[PDB]
């Protein structure tokens, strides 16, 4: 439990590290004692119980904000089919939409990830590495948060090409097998990429588009849908609304590899 | 190694000490200035015995009495080109010495110890004309303190 | 009224003013040299002036601008230029 | 012998189409088979391009070449070289073989 | 949204209460009743603010410290000791008192045995705490248990919000003295907030408020439902509250 911990003796008083576990012991057990919370929105939770697609209402859409679109003077004409209107200088989503959208990007991504193929969740703003990385771990996928290197679809050999590659069964166990060099420098190219901010990304969707990888992606009131093949109505500039998607799409990943399990083991 | 009674007694009592300087700066530069060509026993020989005078003649502290006229002597700031700048203790001390040189090498003895020691002599007793040198310097920064 | 200037190859400024702070001794210099103009040289007014300025300059004698970076970080966040 | 770990001399070791082929299935995933048996290049356009230089004036060869398989697949491509035609015709077939 | 914590065995606390201390009627009032009143009520305090989020214990260890609020640490207070006396005094998760808390108490109390600590107890309940109050068997970083009561509600676990002290009437000279070094310790502290450290926990919790005893047992003889609280405690969770 707490090893190289030396106790101290009875006629002493508490250590410092003594004290720490004997309030760790009370706060484990007492702490939370007098009242249970309930209907309070906890960040954590969004990353760690994302809800399912088909249990997502309008409501916790707009509770996440998602319905905040960019202000009016900033419009991308474009997107004029996805706003419900204006309102206080801003543009507002149409929730609708983006609840059938989403329900429909999850069943994509559900579907890539039963197939056993490669999920990467792209996203390069300031605090969003923690949820790309949970739905990577979670979808068994991969992920970018630092910064999307030009070329790294189109030229893939000399950007991707040196580190190392991996052959696994049909449940993701590592076979250790020894692979050829040509094996090893080949591209391994994702088979859906998800991008959190398209706006700042337009690399990474034109190597796509360029490589012949479906995408999807949180298009923003001033983001261009037509650039991405399952575009996703929402704010993309709150952390709050880009976790809650993210969390959704990881969710519904997770669901078609636990079905790929399930079906491998039987 | 645990220390012992008297090491830990010694320890307190050198730390409740600040510790000993290795030279009196003025004086060692002072001696650099007297000194040539490396040789700096004979300068420190010379000061020395400058100052040995100097007390005989005095029978006050000689150090003190130099540090006393360096400071009296030497002026704070000085006209450049023209604009006062302040000096710093090292260029006071090095104007002021040079003053007392010059009147030093205006006596007659053939020793410049002699020379030099009776000069300090003077000036401990407030008697020297770089003191009017050291006022046309500060009068003329008076002069000039418009063009900071 | 707001005057909106067009899409520029880049926004810096030419020369960039920094606000260096007069040197302590100097000013101190400056209060002598007055003290001394006003009551004499050697005044006892003043005198206790030349002891601050005796130790201010014992030691020694005396004792920037990033708008232009922030300014091309920050200029095609805040132009205002239209989508493409 | 001393040979090295990996040797890589396929003749010492102890065309435009092969190489292409390999490089395009290295690179992109095409089937190297398929654009040797398949494909047929035929170059459209082959010129010299002139820069001119503080130092002195640079030519290069620039090809421009179609390829296809004859049943409704068609690229356009187009190489520069500096050293060398053929290693533009190799570029411009590459670069057809992208635009399939 | 604070809601009342759910009991184990509820149903048959509703049908008897706690037995030997408490009938249904009585238990309704302590917690079923009390506890719903004061959580709807610390709800209503700290809705749209931060504190919604925490729960009671670290609402009152955030809110010891700051006059205007008090109120919020009331309740917050309450709701906490509430549960702690329900849990010393619930049937079950017979208990007997554990070796170490034996040697604890014999230790702490200058060699006392736990059953006259009692009785000290229920004479130092029955004398200073006047009207409503809590009382509580506390443990401090030296090891050392000891008997703390609380008037109204107050809290064991920062000493400045003990509440140890009624002044609405006098004060011996020695308890202004403690006081006076109570806040001399607060007032040493460099923090901005004035915390200070105070690592207390209290083992064992009595609910001397009108809501507990009243109704089954009167205005007076309080002493009698301390007495029967004390010796048919759980023992399981007062064993378990203590460190080793
Ligand atoms: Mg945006």
């Amino acid at each position: 439990p707490y090893p190289n911990l030396i106790p101290s003796a009875n006629d002493k008083p508490y250590s410092s590290q003594e004290l720490f576990l004997r309030q760790l012991n009370h706060s484990m057990r007492t702490a939370k004692l007098g009242a249970t919370i309930s209907k309070v929105y906890y960040p954590h939770k969004d990353i760690f119980y994302p809800p399912l697609p088909e249990n997502i209402t309008v409501e916790s859409l707009m509770s996440a904000g998602v319905h905040l679109g960019q202000s009016t003077s900033l419009w991308r004409s474009s997107t004029q089919s996805y706003i419900y209107g204006e309102y206080k200088g801003i543009h507002i989503i149409d929730l609708n939409q983006t609840l059938s959208y989403l329900k429909r990007a999850a069943k994509v991504v559900e579907g890539v990830s039963e197939s056993g193929g490669i999920i990467l969740f792209l996203g390069t703003r300031q605090g969003q590495k923690r949820g790309l990385e949970e739905a990577a771990k979670k979808t068994h996928g991969y992920y970018v948060s630092t910064r999307w290197i030009p070329g790294t679809l189109t030229n893939s050999t000399e950007i991707s090409g040196i580190w190392e590659k991996q052959e696994i069964d049909s449940n993701d166990n590592p076979t250790e097998r020894a692979l050829s060099p040509n094996e090893t420098s080949k591209q391994v190219k994702p088979d859906l990429l998800v991008v959190l901010n398209p706006t700042e990304n337009r690399n990474a969707l034109l190597e796509a588009i360029k490589s012949r990888v479906p995408t999807i992606a949180i298009i923003d009131t001033d983001s261009e849908p037509s650039l991405v093949t399952y575009p996703i109505p929402g704010n993309d500039d709150s952390l709050r609304s880009v976790n809650f998607l993210l969390g959704v799409l990881a969710r519904a990943g997770q669901r078609g590899l636990q079905n790929r399990l399930a079906r491998n083991n039987e | 190694i645990k220390p012992t009674a008297e090491q830990l007694a010694q320890w307190e009592a050198l730390k409740s000490v600040p510790i000993p300087p290795r030279k009196n700066a003025t004086l060692d530069h002072i001696t650099n200035m007297i000194m040539r060509h490396g040789k700096k026993e004979k300068a420190q020989t010379i000061l020395s015995r400058a100052l040995y005078l100097v007390y005989c003649q005095t029978r006050q502290d000689p150090i003190q009495a130099l540090e006393k006229s360096l400071d009296e002597l030497a002026p704070l700031m000085m006209t450049k080109t023209v604009i006062p700048v302040p000096l710093n203790k090292r260029q006071r001390n090095r104007i002021a010495w040079n003053w007392i040189v010059q009147s030093a090498n205006q006596r007659v003895s053939s020793d410049f110890a002699v020379r030099l020691g009776e000069e300090l002599t003077a000036i401990a007793k407030g008697t020297s004309s770089a003191f009017e040198k050291r006022d046309q310097i500060h009068k003329t920064a008076i002069a000039h303190r418009a063009y900071i | 009224p707001v005057y909106r200037l067009p899409p520029l190859p880049r926004l810096k400024v030419k020369k960039p003013i920094i606000r260096q702070e007069a040197n302590k001794c100097l000013v101190l210099m400056s209060n002598l040299l007055q003290c001394w103009s006003s009551y004499g040289h050697m005044s006892p007014k003043c005198a206790g002036l030349v002891t601050e300025l005796k130790s201010c300059t014992s030691e020694s004698a005396l004792g920037k601008s990033n708008i232009n970076y922030h300014a091309a970080r920050l200029y095609d966040r805040i132009n205002g230029k239209p989508h493409d | 012998n001393i040979l090295p770990p990996g040797v890589s001399l396929p003749n010492d070791g102890g065309s435009k189409s092969a190489d292409v082929a390999a490089g395009l299935h290295k690179q992109t995933g095409v089937d190297p088979d398929y654009i040797t048996r398949k494909l047929t290049m035929k170059p459209l356009v082959m010129k010299r391009v002139s820069n001119q230089t503080g130092k002195g004036k640079i030519a290069s060869f620039y090809a421009l070449v179609v390829v296809g398989d004859k049943n409704g697949m068609v690229g356009l491509g187009e190489g520069k070289s500096r050293e060398e035609m053929s290693k533009a015709i190799f570029k411009a077939h590459w670069d057809a073989v992208r635009n399939l | 949204i604070h809601v009342v914590p759910k009991l184990p065995n509820s149903k048959a606390l509703l049908q008897n209460g706690v037995p030997n201390i408490l009938s249904s009627s009585g238990f309704k009032t302590v917690w079923f009743d009390y506890q719903r009143y004061l959580c709807d009520k610390l709800t209503l305090a700290t809705a749209g603010q931060s504190l919604e989020s925490y729960y009671p214990f670290h609402i009152l260890l955030k809110t010891a410290g700051n006059p205007l609020q008090s109120n919020i640490f009331n309740l917050a207070s309450s709701i906490h000791n509430n549960h702690l006396f329900v849990e010393n005094i619930l049937p079950s998760a017979k208990t007997e008192p554990s070796r170490l808390f034996l040697s604890k108490i014999k230790d702490s109390f200058n060699g006392s045995d736990w059953e006259v600590v009692k009785e000290e107890m229920i004479y130092r309940a029955e004398n200073e705490v006047l009207g409503q109050g809590w009382l509580f068997l506390v443990e401090n970083n030296e090891k050392k248990l000891f008997i703390l009561t609380s008037n109204n509600n107050g809290t064991p676990y920062y000493f400045p919000r003990n509440q140890s002290f009624d002044l609405n009437s006098a004060i011996s000279i020695d308890e202004f003295a403690t006081l006076k070094q109570m806040k001399e310790l607060i007032g040493k502290s460099t923090k901005l907030n004035g915390k200070v450290q105070d690592w207390t926990m209290p083992i064992i919790c009595v609910n001397l408020w009108d809501h507990a005893y009243l109704h089954d047992y009167g205005v007076g003889n309080r002493s009698k439902y301390v007495k029967n609280v004390l010796d048919n405690l759980n023992w399981s969770v007062v064993n378990n509250r203590i460190f080793s």
